């Protein structure tokens, strides 16, 4: 019986707000803040040395 | 603050109650394996004892 | 007029009951249909709300659905006091009584 | 499809480097986190948090997925005189009361049996 | 049969009952052993072999103990028949055990829905290392839903850090060697004030 | 009690202190009763 | 004491003096009252007669109270104390 | 049984210190094919102590690594040299994984077993995954209160006389000599009779030891030499707060000077909360400090252990590319540019995995 | 594994623990009727009626965004419950705050109920995202299933229920199947599905069953480091 079962058909889609992106966020937090800082100095420059630059 | 408090402040002897965000994440946000894990219990336990 | 169900909007429908026995089905059928409701077919007119897993926040819930189903607009300080299915049902009573003698809604 | 060896193990754990002389000296300060993306994989704060109204919830969500969880919704939401879907069970009056009121009715079987043999003819 | 065959009824027994807190659960408990011990009773008596040729020809009536043996072995034949017993209690088992089969079942489900939780919580947990070796917006990332309330705090104002949080264990941190040593007042604003002021007959309000 | 405290001042035994479980002396004599018999 | 009175033209089987006794010395008695301790060692024997008959064959047959007799026993005697209704409180 | 497996031989004396072979029990894991690893316990101290520890489902360990419980030279089972030299008893580790056929493993080691550990990293380090250090640090212990006292202990055990002493002469020996009670437990389980009677004797040798603890000069095992250089790969250090062996003050910096790739105190350096008290060396006997080690230890073979060392965990295998050095390539129509290293199977030498995936390969194709 | 060590760290001036009345000089004194003449005050008895259409608007004005999808609006309510319900079940003596917990309560949460009739509350954009994929991973799994295809998840369930089989089949000395030893055979298979996502199974090996793919890897010529220098 239990192999018998069947799914129903969802929605489509939920409510897209037309003022709010993942690159233009509408509300403002210290994270987002924080990845657009960490794109600006770039990720950690690692070395492949085995001796410091200086 | 935020994020030491909301991961270091509970405790055993109290209850931890569920917020807005935990309740949409737990029935809205649940990946493929917290749904087969479920119904792996359920039919193993529940309908195939 | 118009609402959306399930994704597909739908007209809206409004009742007006005008009679006791259709008031206390509607109750009951509405109670029943609220997903935190406990043991629905042990909800009887004589039923407190508390005894079935509904709290104060519960019964704004419902009366919100009245609004919706009937039309009325019930105010904040009257629906902390619908804490049975009697209350819902003598209210509703209320309402259709003051509008047919006063010509109006009760204050909102 | 295919599934591999259950007892074998993703090759991740298994596929090792080791070390040698000269090192480099570089200290990795932080992990890597070019692309901000961590979809499929829950929330951590979904950690120590106490029995809720979201568990008998999601249950008959899960349960309304089967036909036989299907009846348990309808029979628990209908028929059970309970002023909570929070259950929690503390003591086995409840089990016990449907035990003896079942185990019970199966009784006077084999009496009923006797009395089918035994008025069948008279021994004398 | 009649040995070791009840040891395994008896621990089901034993841990039902010891399960049992209140009263009302202990008697019910009594009444359920009883209906065991009185199912599993044990009935050994050396059921005797009747030997009718003996009485037969030591004494006895004319066709009396040829009357007695063709009745007795009639009787004797007859047996229970464990079959139809077998089919019903197996198909349905009653009304009151449906009631609880039903609800344990949902009760089971609401503690597996737990135990699912708490498990897949460990299992994603294999994935964080060193919370203090990733960016602060990699741990929001791991931690989903507290940049949304970080930003609800930022929206409405409330930029008094741990004013919402019940235990503010970071402010009881930062003030164990404070002057006044004190915590913010729960969900304080920093915009609301509820200064008074009266006019007394006597100066300054006093 | 004065005189006990006055007078105060095997492999089965060792194999189970390292699995750290108490062990009672009835349940020493039955493995080693188990391993003879 | 309680437990050796007897009334009147009533004798007692050897077997099932065993086992009254038996729960006497073991101190078992001394939860229920002494004005139970009477009417408890009826219901006690009529109990074991009906659901214990091959545990008095045994000691019967044999005349040896085994270990496995003790165990079973001795596991009864409080079990139908708490089973049957009487006065627990000492 | 099967999980427990340990290989049974006799000691032999051996005048020369290539000749030396390694005895020690085996822990099987749950799956098929997982890396090893080699746990070196306490000086003077029985493996079997740590069966427990390695074998218990709340910990899991055996789902992660096979683990060989192993003796060094002069101790338990493994053969006899007056030489503790780290760099010869490095070398016997390397036989052992030659004739066993393991490629790469894992170290391991509680006390001065961590310094054997994690020397064997220092002169073998591209056969080495990590260490996993337990109450130790790579340091000069002569003068610690706790090793004077082990180094006391054994000189007492050289009065006895097994062949003219009694069993309760020796008993009564200990009980006065031997104050912790766990010491006192540790040798009196290492007391053994050979076979036919003959007499009793200590598992480990204790004439060599001896001389090496008395002596008190750079090879003793208390002392870390500069000889033995500095360790390239990954190494976790765990600790109790209050110990005798590790003081969380100074002796926590030869860590930084012998280990290139540690971090610091809170990324490969943890120290177990817990009170004063001296039998807190022996963190398996004590359920809260064995529960620290143990996910601590499954975290490190989760995701540390045998991770290149510019990688952070073993989730930016395949993710993250390192940036080369130029003119480190022989091809010279090579364009330089960031790659991510390369990390093999744990046996690839003793196995044909490559070859036979190879083979899979061009079956695709 | 770590417990703070201080015994004094939950100790305030007002208390152990006080959050809600901090000590401070200006402490709150009586007034007499007889002695006063004028008051500039703002508290009421308001507070509770604000409490319940506070409720009433922030539900019905984040349900006009919800597209009549029941299961969001039960969803909804359990977490607009959890919100409502913090000065009820906290360890804060809330009704001991200072100067009234009720009405500080209340007009907080008309501050969050203007940014909901906005539409600009982070917990409304919050659910729509999370509803957006959810309904897209329902979909996805409806598509599959209106073409007779399998979908990921019920693979795992049937590949599960014959593990136990297999499982059981041995299992014959002891006769309980623990849930504990149910669920290490599942995290065993989801660690192995898990990576089997990044690295899927070409062949008979299985999920992430290739040595190769973890030889020397380079990036490709068309997608190199934009982010810093690569030598
Ligand atoms: C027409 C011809 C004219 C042009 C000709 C062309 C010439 C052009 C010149 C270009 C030269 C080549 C450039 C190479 C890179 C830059 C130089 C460098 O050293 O980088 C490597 C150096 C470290 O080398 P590394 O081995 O790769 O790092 C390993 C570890 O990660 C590092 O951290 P660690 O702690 O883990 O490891 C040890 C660390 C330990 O030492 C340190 O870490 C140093 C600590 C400093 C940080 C402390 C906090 C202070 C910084 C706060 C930020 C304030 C500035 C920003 C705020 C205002 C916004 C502008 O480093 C050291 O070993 C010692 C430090 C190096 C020796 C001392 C150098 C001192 C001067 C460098 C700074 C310049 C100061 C301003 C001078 C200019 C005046 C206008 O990087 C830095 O520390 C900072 C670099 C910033 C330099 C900016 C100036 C560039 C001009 C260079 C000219 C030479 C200096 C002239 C000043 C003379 C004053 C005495
Ligand atoms: C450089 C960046 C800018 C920095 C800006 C200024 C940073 C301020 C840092 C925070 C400290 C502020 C000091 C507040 C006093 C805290 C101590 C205290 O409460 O007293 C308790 C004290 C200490 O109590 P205690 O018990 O906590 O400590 C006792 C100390 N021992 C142990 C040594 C004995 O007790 C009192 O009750 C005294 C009450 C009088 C306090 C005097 C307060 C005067 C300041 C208030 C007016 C300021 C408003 C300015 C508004 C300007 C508007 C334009």
């Amino acid at each position: 019986k239990e192999n018998t079962g069947s799914m129903k058909k969802p929605m489509a889609k939920a409510y897209e707000h037309p003022y709010n992106s993942e690159h233009h966020p509408l509300n403002f937090s210290a994270v987002k803040i924080a990845e657009t800082f960490h794109d600006f100095i770039g990720p950690e420059q690692v070395s492949p040395h085995y001796e410091s630059f200086a | 603050t935020h994020f030491f408090n909301r991961r270091h402040s509970s405790s055993q002897e109290f209850i931890r109650f569920r917020t807005y965000t935990e309740v949409l994440l737990k029935i809205s946000a649940y990946n493929d394996f917290f749904y087969v894990l479920n119904n792996y219990y359920y039919n193993q336990k529940l309908i195939l004892k | 007029l118009t609402q959306y169900v399930e994704g597909q909007i739908v007209n809206r429908n409004q009742l007006t009951l005008k009679k006791q026995e259709d008031i206390e089905q509607y109750v009951l059928k509405l109670v029943r249909g609220y997903f935190r409701t406990t043991n629905k077919q042990g909800l009887n007119i004589n039923s407190v709300l508390q005894d079935h897993g509904l709290d104060e926040f519960d019964s704004i819930e419902l009366a919100m659905q009245v609004e919706e189903d009937l039309g009325y607009v019930i105010s904040a300080e009257t629906i902390p006091v619908l804490n049975k299915v009697k209350h819902f049902v003598n209210y509703i009573n209320h309402v259709e009584q003051f509008k047919a003698e006063n010509g109006k809604a009760p204050i909102a | 499809l295919q599934w591999g060896s259950l007892a074998e193990r993703p090759m991740v754990d298994r596929v090792m480097s080791t070390s040698t002389w000269p090192v480099p000296y570089y200290q990795r300060l932080f992990k890597a986190y070019p692309i901000r993306e961590k979809k499929d994989k829950m929330s951590l704060l979904l950690s120590d948090i106490d029995i809720d109204d979201t568990n008998w919830y999601q249950a008959k969500d899960f349960l309304r997925g089967s036909f036989r969880g299907r009846q348990i919704v309808d029979y628990v939401e209908n028929n059970i005189a309970s002023n909570t879907y929070i259950l929690i069970q503390q003591d086995v009056a409840n089990m016990a009361k449907a035990y003896v009121h079942d185990i019970c009715g199966y009784i006077d079987v084999a009496n009923k049996e006797n009395v089918r043999i035994l008025s069948k003819g008279d021994l004398i | 049969q009649a040995p070791g065959n009840q040891d395994k009824i008896l621990k089901w027994i034993s841990t039902l009952s010891n399960k049992a807190t209140t009263g009302e659960s202990r008697s019910y408990c009594t009444q359920l052993s009883s209906l065991v011990s009185f199912y599993n009773k044990q009935h050994v008596e050396q059921i005797p072999t009747i030997d009718f040729n003996e009485w037969k020809s030591v004494i006895s009536t004319q066709g009396l103990v040829d009357k007695v043996k063709e009745n007795y072995e009639s009787l004797i034949k007859e047996q229970y028949n464990t079959d139809a017993i077998s089919k019903q209690i197996s198909s349905a088992s009653s009304k009151a055990l449906d009631d609880i089969e039903n609800e344990l079942s949902f009760h089971a489900a609401i503690w597996l829905n737990a135990y699912a939780d708490y498990t897949m919580f460990l299992f994603e947990l294999e994935e964080y290392n060193d919370p203090n070796d990733y960016l602060m917006h990699e741990n929001f990332d791991f931690f989903r839903g507290l940049e949304t309330e970080l930003e609800e705090l930022t929206e409405t104002h409330n930029y008094i850090p741990g004013a919402k949080d019940d235990v503010n264990l970071r402010g009881y941190l930062a003030t164990q060697f404070a002057w006044g040593k004190k915590v913010i007042s729960f969900y304080r604003h920093p915009a609301d004030d509820f200064k008074c002021a009266k006019a007394t007959k006597n100066m300054l309000g006093r | 009690k004065r005189l006990l405290e006055k007078l105060n001042t095997l492999e089965v035994e060792n194999i189970l202190k390292r699995y750290h479980i108490n062990y009672t002396q009835a349940l020493i004599d039955e493995l080693v009763d188990w391993k003879t018999g | 004491v309680e437990m050796l009175k007897q009334n009147q033209y009533t004798p007692m089987k050897v077997e099932e003096q065993v086992c009254i006794i038996f729960a006497g010395v073991k101190g078992f008695l001394d939860a229920l009252v002494t004005s139970e301790v009477l009417k408890f060692e009826k219901k006690f024997l009529e109990h074991v007669r009906t659901n214990h008959s091959a545990l008095l064959k045994r000691i019967r047959d044999s005349g040896d109270l085994s270990e496995v007799d003790t165990n079973e026993l001795n596991t009864i005697i409080p079990l139908f104390i708490q089973e049957g209704g009487f006065k627990l409180k000492a | 049984s099967r999980i427990i497996n340990h290989l049974r031989g006799d000691p032999v004396y051996q005048d020369n210190t290539k000749d030396v072979s390694l005895r020690g029990t085996f822990l099987r894991g749950k799956y098929d094919d997982l890396p090893t690893m080699i746990f070196f316990t306490e000086a003077c101290d029985l493996t079997a102590n740590w069966i427990p520890f390695f074998t218990n489902p709340q910990y899991d360990i055996l789902a992660h690594r096979n683990v060989w419980l192993l003796n060094p030279r002069n101790f338990g089972n493994s053969d006899r040299h007056p030489s503790f030299d780290l760099q010869e008893m490095s070398d016997d580790v390397m036989r052992f994984m030659y004739s066993q056929k393991i490629s790469m493993a894992t170290l391991g080691g509680h006390g001065i077993g961590g310094k054997i550990a994690l020397a064997v990293g220092c002169y073998h380090a591209e056969r080495v995954t990590g260490v996993f250090s337990i109450d130790s640090s790579p340091m000069d212990q002569r003068y610690h209160e706790a090793f004077k006292e082990f180094k006391g202990y054994v000189n007492a055990l050289t009065e006895i006389n097994f062949k003219t002493w009694s069993d309760k002469d020796v008993k009564v020996f200990l009980k006065e000599n031997i104050k912790d009670p766990k010491w006192r437990s540790i040798f009196t389980n290492n007391i053994s009779k050979n076979a036919k009677t003959q007499s009793d004797s200590f598992n480990f040798e204790i004439n060599y030891l001896n001389h090496n603890l008395n002596f008190n000069k750079a090879d003793s095992l208390g002392n870390w030499a500069v000889k033995n250089g500095i360790y390239t790969g990954r190494a976790h250090f765990i600790f109790p707060e209050y110990s005798r062996w590790v003081h969380l003050a100074t002796n926590t910096l030869p860590m930084h000077k012998v280990c290139a790739r540690v971090k610091g105190f809170g990324h490969d350096i943890f120290y177990v909360q817990g009170d004063e008290n001296p039998l807190n060396h022996w963190v398996y006997d004590f359920e809260n400090y064995a529960n620290v080690v143990a996910s601590k230890l499954n975290k490190f073979l989760h995701s540390y252990d045998g991770v290149h060392a510019l990688l952070k965990d073993r989730t930016e295998i395949g993710n993250f590319m390192i940036p080369d050095r130029i003119k480190s390539r022989n091809d010279s129509k090579h364009i330089y540019g960031d790659y991510s290293p390369a990390h093999l199977h744990h046996n690839w030498r003793f196995n044909h995995i490559y070859e036979k995936h190879d083979e899979l390969d061009k079956k695709l194709n | 594994g770590y417990k703070i060590r201080n015994k004094s760290i939950f100790w305030t001036r007002a208390g152990w623990k006080n959050n809600w009345h901090p000590k401070n000089f200006n402490a709150p004194r009586p007034s007499y009727g007889e002695f006063t003449m004028g008051i500039r005050c703002r508290n009421d008895h308001h507070s509770f009626l604000r409490y319940v259409q506070t409720y009433r608007n922030m539900s019905r004005h984040c349900k006009q965004y919800f597209l009549g999808d029941k299961q969001l609006e039960e969803t909804f309510i359990l977490g607009l419950r959890s919100l409502f319900l913090v000065p009820y079940d906290s360890q804060c003596l809330t009704d001991q705050i200072k100067h009234g917990g009720e009405r500080r309560f209340v007009d907080q949460l008309d501050r969050d109920f203007e940014l909901i009739s906005y539409n600009t509350h982070p917990y409304q954009l919050f659910t729509y995202t999370v509803r957006n994929e959810h309904l897209a991973w329902k979909n996805e799994q409806y598509e599959k299933i209106q073409k007779g295809e399998k979908t990921f998840e019920q693979e795992l369930l049937d590949y599960l229920d014959e593990q136990v089989l297999a499982e059981k089949a041995k299992l014959r000395d002891g006769q309980n199947f623990s849930i504990e030893r149910m669920t290490e055979i599942a995290l065993h298979v989801f660690r192995k599905a898990r990576a089997g996502k990044v690295r899927p199974a070409q062949d008979v090996r299985g999920p992430d069953g290739n040595v190769n793919d973890f030889l020397e890897q380079r990036r490709p010529f068309e997608h190199p480091n934009p982010t810093g220098v690569t030598h």
